[PDB]
Order: structure tokens, then C-alpha cells, then sequence
């Protein structure tokens, strides 16, 4: 399920650029903050 | 006045065949205004209808909400009705009085200083609320031991003071039809607000206050409703106008903390068991009606009233003023208070230790 | 899906109670309202 | 108001109409108790009728007193030791409304339908001033209020909560004398044990020995007794014997009496009823003393 | 040769609350209809339980029924 | 030539039109209340709460508060005092 | 066209059987099975439409504007919230995900498309009591540009059976026609608990609302670009059948703030309103790290203000400000008061 939420994550990630694609970096973007949020709820 | 009287009397019997000839008329609410001549109107038995208008009613004056009375044949609007009040809501206000003032109140001085900072200040000076810049305060929830004045301060409020005040058991609310139990309260909210200011006060909050279960029964789950339809109505969607909220209850640790969060039930003035220097107070203001007959230096029992919680007090009069009929004197004497004190103090013991937390 | 069978996800009698709005003592009602539709797969989750 | 069914012009008033649980409540035949059939209570009888009774025929006193009457009293005990039977004598002796209640009967069905009947009740009381109202086994209300986020009994707490609302607050009519008879003092609500609300606390402790001697004389008029009966022997014969106890050893001679073909009791069969109706229930097996 | 009306302890204790003084109310009604009856409460045991105190208020609809 | 008595056993006349047209037979069932010193009223389950006098079947001392009335369908009136509601569930528990 | 007199009673369309024949659903409680006029704009009797009925046989004879029957009535200007986004101090990132999640998909449905995600239609602002969850749908109510038909939750359950699914269809259809529109339906968790009792009549009527506010969301197609909102205080208290993709997906996760970062721009947003004197620091307060709610940390300037206008000062000084924080927030009680559990 965090691999689903990394790429709806990546999806939002480019919206916000207003930008038309997705990229490898935004890719990035949203795996780093997938990965946080699932270290920090674990608390 | 033969004559006179007996034409009274024909004129009362003419009102009573006139109003023989006379019809019933529903009434309803107007919810739209489809055209000049058709209108979306409500019924009181529940449906909806569309109602043509009569002439003379002025179209202006139609909008979601005036309430209007409907011919019972034809449904035709007829009149122009004001605004309505709920019955259990006219029983509420419509208390008698009450013949105590803040001088029967004794040893509360402090408390009544904190409730008073919301009753009366922004009801009476709201412009150091402004340029100081402090939103006004909506919910004063008194708390305490049973027994120490969190009902009588209501009645001294609602004496003193003024504004439209509305009395709220905490049971008078539910009722056993679906949803009565919450729109009681939205009338209430409703009158206060066409009543500007208004101090409507809760009591015993804690049989509609308490923590919301999460496999509760049935009963506990309409309830629950209830709590919703009160709590949205002092933080929702809307404003509170110039409404106060006075609540009152005994065990505040089961209440809903969405009810005690700070912003719904703000300062938490709190009342507690009178201290030395208070229960004189008490005893004085207790012990003034009945017919003293010595140096009343209740220094001895203020010593052994210890724990005593105010109604206690009147009760240690009332007991003495009991000694006293024992033996068939008029009036008490100071040896027959000591016995009443040391009387009730034995049956303090029955109750349990009252123990409570400073919210 | 592939199978082509009806499949039933119920996760708690008081669930499956509310969502079919009926009464029901015990969970079997389901067996017989599934015996109808065959073949069907009954799939219970976890926590 | 009564209202035609058409034309619904408003035809009469009516009276204000209670539920009718409320209006069968009301006792109508005063039961023929009177303070000589129950016995060992002087101190318990004295109290009461000084609080409940006094403050109904002679409020004059209180009034020039300049003192306020109390409400009500609490009638806590051991089980069966009179905490009904003087109601059931006060009921005789006073001439007010004595609406009787069994806790019980207030807990209902549907929300809010207690609270509107136990309202009702001091409604239809201040109505037919003054009263006594009896509410009787009050722990089956007025067990304590608990957090609980599991589950709980919050629907009896309405009841419980209004029925203090009643007692005291806003509404008081101060002409409503309320009793109760608990059997457990210890599991009250303490909000219900308060001043205001119920005042004094009447203990009823087990009969003395004297008592016991007027109880066994007390409730052995019907029956055809004998002349040779030492009530004081009998008397000493039962220990801690709570009322009730004594009742049915007065029942059990009598049985056993009828039994064995007397025409009459004597002091032996009251004995055996003494050793029948006590722990002794089992008896047999003299062995080893 | 008189009524023999049989009450089983389980019987008397139902769902919603109050529902069990109900029972004992309208019971003891009917059996008082009659000349003379005999009520034969069996497994009281089920509603028999001592008055007694947990702070959760356990089971507290029995005792209802049993007072 | 499910739902019928016994056709064999006969016993189902065609007579029932005399017991039949006798449209008193449909009585409202309702519990009596106050009796208002005489007028009577009565609290229909949930249709009304109308207050209604007698019918002239039914001595008025035969009528008390508590007591269910079979109130006539049309011009409500007390007909027939009925015994009081017992609880079904109380029925059986009743060994014959 | 002498059908169409003035009696009428309001109905709701369900399914069009035939030609000339519908089923419809009266404002009395029954549903019937009517003759529709052949006058009628057919093409406008879409579902849970508001069609009229005569008064004694119940033939569709009038199809209304559908933004009539409603008893919900759009948000206007008299009831305009009068608090902003800067007002809301804090809740960054909620205040993010709302506005990505509300705002623009009302906006730029296009980006949504062409990208490939899917637009979210529900969200489930949910936390602990006090957090801010009504607030920030307040603040959106007074920047959106879009319809803000707010619901009340409770208000939907009545003693009339059927003013229930009836009056939420209304909503929803008042919700399509004014579109582009948000719903704020307020403590859901009244109307959609887990626990159910196949009994009462009062179950069994919420059960029913629930339903139909169930079917009408996964009624939403990809279009009508209606955004539904609702807040809780215990978000365990609901039914799973909300949790569903196509239904409430979005999860905001309004925290119980302990970040210092986050209590100092909520203390500075508001006092900045107020009227801090120059030598008062809101530092100084903030030292300890606690569970500070986002509304207790007003309340308690409240008190402040409140008790410095007690010692008849006009503007609430640093000695006020501490003697605050004694009084609003002293325990949690718990274990604390123990100090040899840890
Ligand atoms: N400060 C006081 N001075 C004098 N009498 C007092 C005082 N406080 C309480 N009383 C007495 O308390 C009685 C009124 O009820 P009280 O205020 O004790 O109830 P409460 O604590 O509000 O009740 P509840 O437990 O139902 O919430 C009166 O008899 C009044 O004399
Ligand atoms: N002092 C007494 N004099 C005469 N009879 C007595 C006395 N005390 C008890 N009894 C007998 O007790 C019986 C009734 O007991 P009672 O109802 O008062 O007990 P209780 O424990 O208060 O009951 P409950 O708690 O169920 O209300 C009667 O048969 C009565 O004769
Ligand atoms: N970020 C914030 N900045 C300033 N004040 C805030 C903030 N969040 C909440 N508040 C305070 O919260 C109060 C309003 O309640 P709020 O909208 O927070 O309730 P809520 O958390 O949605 O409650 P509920 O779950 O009961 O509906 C106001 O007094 C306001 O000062
Ligand atoms: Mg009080
Ligand atoms: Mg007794
Ligand atoms: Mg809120």
C-alpha cells in the first residue's frame, strides 16, 4: 500500500508545480515524505 | 343593573355563537416562493404542499421561515403569523421568581466574582472586550461537591442580574419520540437568539453530558444525537449572538471532553466546600430568621462543621429549631445548635468521602 | 473475479446486519443468502 | 383543552391529565396498620412523626419558628426490620395524599419516559397538596453515577438525575414530604444522601429484648393462643431475630401446632417454631454435640 | 388445582433495560387475576444476585428485576 | 375443489352474515384515563386522545381508570370494557 | 392543464418505468406507482428530482426547479463566517491538503485528468476535540467561490419517518444543481455509527439516512465536481463503509499540537489581534513542551485578558500571561501526579 501512496504522492507532487508530467525527482519527493510519515505514524 | 348585566350576558352569549361560526386553520412554514401566486409551504403534520396566496397578505413579508396559517379545505395562506415558541420552551422560562438575592449566598464571594465576569460584563460593557481585544466568553460551567450553592447561585442569577432567563433541567430535554430530544434544544438556542441577551442555564448536565460511548445501547445512541445538536450550537457554523450558558453538575469527570473543551464551556468557575471564615457566613445567613435567644458565637460549631457542605448548615438549623420543639421552647438556645451540629456531623459520615479534581 | 464468483467481504455480524438491514441471530444467514448465488468466495479480514 | 374535531373551535378545558401509571399509584383504601400493631420502635416512630407528620398539621409552630421543614427522610436498614411496615402506619394515621412508589415501577422503556413519569408524580403531589410520597427501595435508582466509556446504565441516571431536579432546585413547593426505605445505605448516590434533598436519616436497628417480647405479643392476637404462654422466655429465646423472623416463628407454632392436632398453641410449640424457622433450619443429627 | 404458572429465571431477564420489572409486574398482575395460583420461580439463581457494588455498574438490570 | 377451518368438519356457515353485518364489530381498543365528573377519556395507542362519553351498553360504574375500552370506530364511544393488556410472552408461561 | 390547481403535495422522482408512468415518492410517506402529464418536460425528470402530485390520485402533474424543495438552504451572505486563513494560525499542512484536495479539484479539474489521479471526492477532517477541524472549513467558507450548502448532521434525523433519505436526496441534488459546491455535513459520527440494533425504530430510521447518503456519494460521477466534507471528534465511532475508495478517501489528521514551532506561530496569530504589551513574551510562556490543543492556547489568552481587565488594566501584561498558564492548563492527571513511576 506505500507503493500506491508513493505514486499518488508523485502524482500530487506534480500538480503542485502546476506541471503536466511526473518526474523521477518529484518521484523522489514522494517517496522521502511516503517514508516519513510511515516511521512517524509507527510511533 | 337588571337590565345591563343582562345584556353583558347577551353579548358573552353573541361571542360564543360567533366563534361557533368560526373555522380552524393550519399552520405551516413558507419555504420558497415558486411565483407570486404559488408557494412551497410546510405543514405541521409534515408534508409539503404548494399553496396559492390570498390577496390582502403582503408577498414581501415571505420568506424561508415566517410561519402562516393555512385554510384547512382549500390550502390557501391566510395570515402572517410572527415567530413561534415551543411550549416545553414557555414552561421553561416561566419559572416563578425566587426570593433570594446574592446576600443569601455566604462565603461564595470570589466564585460569584468570576461568574459575574461573564454574566454581567459582557452584557453590560462590551468595549473593554473590544480594544483589549478578548473574544466574550459563552460557557460558564459551575462544578462541585453536592451541596455547596451550584443551583442556588442560578437562582440568585436569574433574580439579580436579569436578562431573559431560561431554566433547563438536564431530563426535561429528552423526550421519547426520534429527535425531540434535539430539537427541544434547537428551540431553545433559537428563542434566545430573538431574546438577545439571554442566560440560558443547563442543570445536572451530566445525564445528557456524558462521555460518549463506542458500543453504547440504543437509548444511549439517541442520546448521543442530542449532544451532537447542543454541542454544534455553541461552536459550529454559525456564531452565538450574545447567548450565555451557565451549566451546573456534580461529577464533572464524566462529561464529554468535546463539551469541556475550552472554547464550548469556557472559564470553569468552581465551587468548593466552605472554608472556616465562610461557614460563619453561612451560619449567620441561616441562622438570622429563626428567633436566637443568646450570644450566638458560632465559633464552636463553625470548629466542628468541618467538611459541612452549605445545605448541611441550614439543616444543623433546622434540626436545632427540631431540639428546641422537644421541649417545647420558642426559640433555639445556643446549647440546642451544638446538639444538632454534632447530630448531623455523626450522618456526614454516611455519605461517601467526597473527593473531586480541579478540572 | 477471474473465477467468476460472487464475492462476500463480510467483517462483523453487526456490520453485515446493518448493511442488509435485517435482523439476524446468528452469522449462518449469509450461508443460505450465499447458497442462492453460486459459486461464491466469503472473504473475512483482519487487524 | 378539549377541542371538536373539525371545526376545532375549543369546545372545554380539562383538568391537567397525569400518565395514568401516576393516578393508579395514589393509594385509595387507607391500610388499617395504626402505631399500635408495630412494636420496638419508639425512638424511629418519635423521629419520623416529628419530621414528616408534625411539619403537616402544626406548620404554624415552624412558620413562627421562622425555620424551613425538611424535605424528607430516609428510612435505611437491615431487611425486615419495619422500614415498610411504618410507612404503612403513617399512611393510616396522616390525612394527606400518600402516593406510594416502588423504585422499580419509575425505570421504563423508552428514553426519557421515567424522567417524564417521575416528574409527573410531584406534579399530580404539589396538585393534591400537601403529600407523602414513598419511594420505596430507592437503590434501585440511586446507585452511583460512574464513568464508563465501555458501557453503562445511562438511562436510569435520567430518572436518578431528575428525580434530584424534583426533590431539590428551581421547583420545591416545600409541601411534598418525600420517604424513602433503602436496604443499602452503602450503595446511595452520594448526591442523594445530600441535606435539601432527604434530611434525616432514620436508623432502624434489630429490636431489643423487650421488643422482641412486644412483636411475639403483637402478632399473636388472631391466632388461638394460650394462657401459660411466658412471652419474656420466647423473647429471650430469639437473638438478633430482625423483625419479619419473629413473624414466622409466630407462623411456624402456629403450623406446627395444627399439625400435631392441639386445638391451641402452648409454649412448646412455639419453641419448635423457634428452632424451625433459625439457622437450625437444617436441625437432625445430634451427633458429637 | 390451581393455577401453576412457571416462570424459568432466564426468561426473566430480557434486552432493553426495565423490560425484566415489566415481566415480574405483569406476571404477579395476572397471577392476582386468578382465585388462587401458584408461581412456581425456578432458577432464581439467574436473577438472584446480591446487591452488590464494582464502580461499572455490572449487571445491574438484574438486580432491577430482582428488586 | 392453507388459510380455512375444516370444509369435512363443516361448522363454517354461511350465516356469518348475520354476525357480520353488524358493523360494531370493529371496536378501537384503548386504555380509559381521568374520569372527568361524565365524561371519559380516552387515549387511543397512537391515533388521538379524544374524550368521550358512554354508549349505553356499559354501566358507567363499570368503567375505571386503567381499564381498556373498545371505543366505537365512528362517533367514538366506550361499548365494551375489555380485560387488561397482558404481555403474550406471560401467556405461555402458563401450564394447561 | 387544470390538474395543475393550487392544493399540490411535493414528490420526489425515483425511476421512470415507461413512457407515461413513474414511481414516485410522496411527501405523506408512501410511495405510489402515477401517470405522468403528457405536457411534462421529460428530459427533466431526473432522479430525486422535486416533481408535485395531485392533491387525490397522485398523478405527476408539475415538475419543479429542483433548487425549491429544499429545506437546506445555500449558504448566502448573512451567515458568511467572518474568519480568515491568516486567522487560522498554524495547520500548515492541513491547510495544504484541504486547499489540494477542495479547492483546486473545484477549480482545475483538467490538471486532475490529464495527470492521471484520481480527484478525491470526500474528506474525513478528524482529531482530537478542540484542533481546529470546524475552523479551517470556516476559513474555506469565506474564500471559496463556490456554493457552501452546510448541513448539521443531527438535522437530518426527524420524527417524521421518511423526512430522513428524502431530505438528504434533496441535499445532495441542491448540492449538484449549484455546482461547483461543498458539503459539510458536521459530526457524521451521530449519523454513521458502527454499532446497530435491528429493533428499534430509531436505528432503523438513522440506518436508513445512512444509506442514502451511502448510494447518492457513489451516485457521483466523474463530473458534478461536488466536494463532500465532515468532521468527528472519535473517528473510531464510524462505519467502515465510509472508508471506501469512490467515498471518503482523503484523511486529514488535525494533531493535538506538541511542535514548539507550531504553538508560537499560533500564539503570535493570536496576539497579534490582541493587545500584548511590548514587554510580554509568549516565549516565556511556550518554555515546556506540552499536549496543547489548538483552541486551548486561546482560551487561556482569553483568561489572560480577562483577568488583566480584572486589575482594570487595558492591556494584558507578562505577569498576567503566567498566571494563565496556572490556570488553564495545570494536569492530565494520569500518572504525573505519581512521581515514582518514573
Ligand atoms: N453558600 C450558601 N449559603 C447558604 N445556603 C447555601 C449555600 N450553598 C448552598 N446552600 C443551600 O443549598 C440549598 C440549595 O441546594 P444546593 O445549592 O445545595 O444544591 P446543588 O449543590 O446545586 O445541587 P446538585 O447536587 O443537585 O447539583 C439551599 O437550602 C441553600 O440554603
Ligand atoms: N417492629 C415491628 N413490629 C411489628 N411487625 C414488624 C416489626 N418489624 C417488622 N415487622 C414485620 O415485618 C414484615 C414486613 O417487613 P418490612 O416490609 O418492613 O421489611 P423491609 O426489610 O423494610 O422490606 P423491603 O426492604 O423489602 O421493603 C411484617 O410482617 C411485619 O409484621
Ligand atoms: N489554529 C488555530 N489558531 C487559533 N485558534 C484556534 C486554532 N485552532 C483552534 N482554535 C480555537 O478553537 C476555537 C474554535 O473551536 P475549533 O474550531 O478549534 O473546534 P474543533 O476542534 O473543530 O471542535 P469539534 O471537534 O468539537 O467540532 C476558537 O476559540 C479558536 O481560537
Ligand atoms: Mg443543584
Ligand atoms: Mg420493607
Ligand atoms: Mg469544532
Amino acid at each position: 500500500a506505500d507503493v500506491k501512496g508513493v505514486c499518488t504522492e508523485a502524482g500530487m507532487y506534480a500538480l503542485r508545480e502546476r506541471r503536466i508530467h511526473v518526474t523521477q525527482e518529484d518521484f523522489e519527493l514522494a517517496v522521502g515524505k511516503v517514508m516519513n510519515k510511515n516511521q512517524e505514524t509507527a510511533i | 343593573q337588571n337590565i345591563r348585566d343582562l345584556e353583558k350576558l347577551y353579548d358573552k352569549t353573541e361571542n360564543d355563537i360567533k366563534a361557533l361560526q368560526s373555522i380552524g386553520q393550519l399552520i405551516g412554514e413558507v419555504m420558497k416562493e415558486l411565483s407570486e401566486e404559488k408557494y412551497i409551504v410546510k405543514a405541521s403534520s409534515g408534508p409539503r404542499y404548494i399553496v396559492g396566496v390570498r390577496n390582502s397578505v403582503d408577498r414581501s413579508k415571505l420568506k424561508k421561515g415566517v410561519r402562516v396559517t393555512l385554510d384547512i379545505t382549500t390550502l390557501t395562506i391566510m395570515r402572517i403569523l410572527p415567530r413561534e415558541t415551543d411550549p416545553l420552551v414557555y414552561n421553561m422560562t416561566s419559572f416563578e421568581q425566587g426570593e433570594i438575592t446574592f446576600d443569601g449566598i455566604g462565603g461564595l464571594t470570589e466564585q460569584i466574582r468570576e461568574l459575574r465576569e461573564v454574566i454581567e460584563l459582557p452584557l453590560k460593557n462590551p468595549e473593554i472586550f473590544q480594544r483589549v481585544g478578548i473574544k466574550p466568553p459563552k460557557g460558564v460551567l459551575l462544578y462541585g461537591p453536592p451541596g455547596t450553592g451550584k443551583t442556588l447561585l442560578a437562582k440568585a442569577v436569574a433574580a439579580t442580574i436579569g436578562a431573559n432567563f431560561i431554566f433547563s433541567p438536564a431530563s426535561g430535554i429528552v423526550d421519547k419520540y426520534i429527535g425531540e430530544s434535539a430539537r427541544i434544544i434547537r428551540e431553545m438556542f433559537a428563542y434566545a437568539k430573538e431574546h438577545e441577551p439571554c442566560i440560558i442555564f443547563m442543570d445536572e448536565v451530566d445525564a445528557i453530558g456524558g462521555r460518549r460511548f463506542s458500543e453504547g445501547t440504543s437509548a444511549d445512541r439517541e442520546i448521543q444525537r442530542t449532544l451532537m445538536e447542543l454541542l454544534t450550537q455553541m461552536d459550529g457554523f454559525d456564531n452565538l449572538g450574545q447567548t450565555k450558558i451557565i451549566m451546573a453538575t456534580n461529577r464533572p469527570d464524566t462529561l464529554d471532553p468535546a463539551l469541556l473543551r475550552p472554547g464550548r464551556l469556557d472559564r470553569k468557575v468552581e465551587i468548593p466546600l466552605p472554608n472556616e471564615a465562610g461557614r460563619l457566613e453561612i451560619f449567620k445567613i441561616h441562622t438570622a430568621k429563626v428567633k436566637k435567644t443568646g450570644e450566638f458565637d458560632f465559633e464552636a460549631a463553625v470548629k466542628m462543621s468541618d467538611g459541612f457542605n452549605g445545605a448541611d448548615i441550614r439543616n444543623c438549623a433546622t434540626e436545632a429549631g427540631f431540639f428546641a420543639i422537644r421541649d417545647d421552647r420558642d426559640h433555639i438556645n445556643p446549647d440546642d445548635l451544638m446538639k444538632a451540629v454534632r447530630k448531623v456531623a455523626e450522618v456526614k459520615k454516611l455519605e461517601g468521602t467526597i473527593e473531586y479534581q480541579k478540572l | 473475479h477471474h473465477t467468476d464468483c460472487k464475492f462476500i467481504r463480510v467483517s462483523g455480524a453487526e456490520l453485515v446486519q446493518k448493511y442488509i438491514g435485517e435482523g439476524s441471530r446468528m452469522v449462518r444467514e449469509l450461508f443460505v443468502m450465499a447458497r442462492e448465488h453460486a459459486p461464491s468466495i466469503i472473504f473475512m479480514d483482519e487487524i | 383543552v378539549g377541542v371538536n374535531k373539525d371545526s376545532y373551535l375549543i369546545l372545554d378545558t380539562l383538568p391537567s391529565e397525569f400518565d395514568s401509571r401516576v393516578k393508579a399509584m395514589e393509594v385509595d383504601e387507607k391500610p388499617t396498620e395504626t402505631y399500635s400493631d408495630v412494636g420496638g420502635l419508639d425512638k424511629q416512630i418519635e423521629e419520623l412523626v416529628e419530621a414528616i407528620v408534625l411539619p403537616m398539621k402544626r406548620a404554624d409552630k415552624f412558620k413562627d419558628m421562622g425555620i424551613r421543614a425538611p424535605k424528607g427522610a430516609l428510612m435505611y436498614g437491615p431487611p425486615g426490620t419495619g422500614k415498610t411496615l411504618l410507612a404503612r402506619a403513617c399512611a393510616a394515621q396522616t390525612n394527606a395524599t400518600f402516593l406510594k412508589l416502588a423504585a422499580p415501577q419509575l425505570v421504563q422503556m423508552y428514553i426519557g419516559e421515567g424522567a417524564k413519569l417521575v416528574r409527573d408524580a410531584f406534579a399530580l403531589a404539589k396538585e393534591k397538596a400537601p403529600t407523602i410520597i414513598f419511594i420505596d427501595e430507592l437503590d434501585a435508582i440511586g446507585t452511583k453515577r460512574f464513568d464508563s466509556e465501555k458501557s453503562g446504565d445511562r438511562e436510569v441516571q435520567r430518572t436518578m438525575l431528575e428525580l434530584l431536579n424534583q426533590l431539590d432546585g428551581f421547583s420545591s413547593d416545600d409541601r411534598v414530604k418525600v420517604l424513602a426505605a433503602t436496604n443499602r445505605v452503602d450503595v446511595l448516590d452520594p448526591a442523594l444522601l445530600r441535606s435539601g434533598r432527604l434530611d434525616r436519616k432514620i436508623e432502624f436497628p434489630l429490636p431489643s429484648e423487650d421488643s422482641r417480647a412486644q412483636i411475639l405479643q403483637i402478632h399473636s392476637r388472631k391466632m388461638t393462643t394460650d394462657d401459660d404462654i411466658n412471652w419474656q422466655e420466647l423473647a429471650r429465646s430469639t437473638d438478633e431475630f430482625n423483625g419479619a423472623q419473629l413473624k414466622a416463628v409466630t407462623v411456624e407454632a402456629g403450623m406446627i401446632a395444627l399439625r400435631n392436632g392441639q386445638s391451641s398453641v402452648k409454649h412448646e410449640d412455639f419453641v419448635e417454631g423457634i428452632s424451625e424457622v433459625q439457622a437450625r433450619k437444617s436441625k437432625s443429627v445430634s451427633f458429637y454435640a | 388445582d390451581a393455577t401453576f404458572i412457571r416462570v424459568i429465571g432466564s426468561e426473566l431477564v430480557q434486552k432493553y433495560v426495565g423490560e425484566g420489572a415489566r415481566m415480574v409486574r405483569e406476571l404477579f398482575e395476572m397471577a392476582r387475576t386468578k382465585k388462587a395460583c401458584i408461581i412456581f420461580f425456578d432458577e432464581i439463581d439467574a436473577v438472584g444476585g446480591a446487591r452488590f457494588d464494582d464502580g461499572a455498574g455490572g449487571d445491574n438490570e438484574v438486580q432491577r428485576t430482582m428488586l | 375443489g392453507s388459510d380455512t377451518g375444516l370444509a369435512p368438519s363443516h361448522l363454517w356457515d354461511i350465516m356469518g352474515d348475520r354476525q357480520r353485518l353488524g358493523e360494531e364489530h370493529p371496536l378501537q381498543v384503548a386504555r380509559c384515563t381521568k374520569i372527568i365528573k361524565a365524561k371519559y377519556v380516552i387515549n387511543l395507542k397512537q391515533i388521538a386522545k379524544f374524550v368521550v362519553g358512554l354508549g349505553e351498553r356499559v354501566s358507567p360504574t363499570d368503567i375505571e381508570e386503567g381499564m381498556r375500552v373498545g371505543v366505537d370506530r365512528s362517533k367514538y364511544n366506550i361499548e365494551l370494557p375489555l380485560p387488561p393488556r397482558i404481555d403474550p410472552s406471560v401467556t405461555m408461561m402458563t401450564v394447561e | 392543464k387544470r390538474i395543475q390547481s393550487v392544493p399540490l403535495v411535493i414528490g420526489q422522482f425515483l425511476e421512470p418505468i415507461d413512457q407515461n408512468t413513474g414511481i414516485v415518492s410522496s411527501t405523506t410517506g408512501m410511495s405510489y406507482v402515477v401517470r405522468i402529464l403528457s405536457t411534462l418536460d421529460r428530459e427533466l425528470l431526473k432522479p430525486s428530482m422535486s416533481v408535485a402530485l395531485h392533491r387525490h390520485s397522485n398523478a405527476l402533474v408539475d415538475i419543479l426547479p429542483p433548487d425549491s424543495d429544499s429545506s437546506i438552504s445555500v449558504m448566502g451572505e448573512n451567515e458568511k463566517p467572518d474568519v480568515t486563513y491568516a486567522d487560522v494560525g498554524g495547520l500548515d499542512m492541513q491547510k495544504q491538503e484541504i486547499r489540494e484536495a477542495v479547492e483546486l479539484p473545484l477549480v482545475q479539474a483538467d490538471l486532475y485528468e490529464q495527470i492521471g489521479i484520481d480527484p478525491p471526492r470526500g474528506v474525513l477532517l478528524y482529531g482530537p476535540p478542540g484542533t481546529g477541524k470546524t475552523m479551517l472549513v470556516k476559513a474555506v467558507a469565506n474564500s471559496t467561490k463556490a456554493a457552501f450548502i452546510r448541513v448539521n448532521g443531527s438535522e437530518f434525523v426527524h420524527k417524521y419517518l421518511g423526512e430522513g433519505p428524502r431530505m438528504v436526496r434533496d441535499v445532495f441534488r441542491l448540492a449538484r444543481e449549484n455546482a461547483p459546491s461543498i458539503i459539510f455535513i458536521d459530526e457524521v459520527d451521530s449519523i454513521a455509527t458502527k454499532r446497530f440494533d435491528a429493533q428499534t425504530g430509531s436505528d432503523r430510521e438513522v440506518q436508513r439516512i445512512l444509506i442514502e447518503l451511502l448510494t447518492q456519494m457513489d451516485g457521483f460521477d466523474q463530473s458534478t465536481n461536488v466536494k463532500v466534507i465532515m468532521a468527528t471528534n472519535r473517528a473510531d465511532t464510524l462505519d467502515p463503509a465510509l472508508l471506501r475508495p469512490g467515498r471518503l478517501d482523503r484523511k486529514i489528521e488535525f494533531p493535538s499540537l506538541r511542535d514548539r514551532r507550531e504553538r508560537r506561530l499560533i500564539f503570535g496569530t493570536i496576539a497579534s489581534k490582541m493587545s500584548l504589551a511590548p514587554e510580554a513574551d509568549l516565549d516565556s510562556l511556550i518554555i515546556r513542551n506540552d499536549s496543547l490543543s489548538g483552541a486551548v492556547i486561546a482560551a487561556i489568552m482569553q483568561e489572560a485578558g480577562l483577568r488583566a481587565v480584572r486589575k482594570n488594566r487595558y492591556v494584558i501584561l507578562q505577569s498576567d500571561l503566567e498566571e494563565a498558564y496556572a490556570t488553564q492548563v495545570k494536569t492530565d492527571n494520569t500518572v504525573d501526579k505519581f512521581d515514582f513511576y518514573k
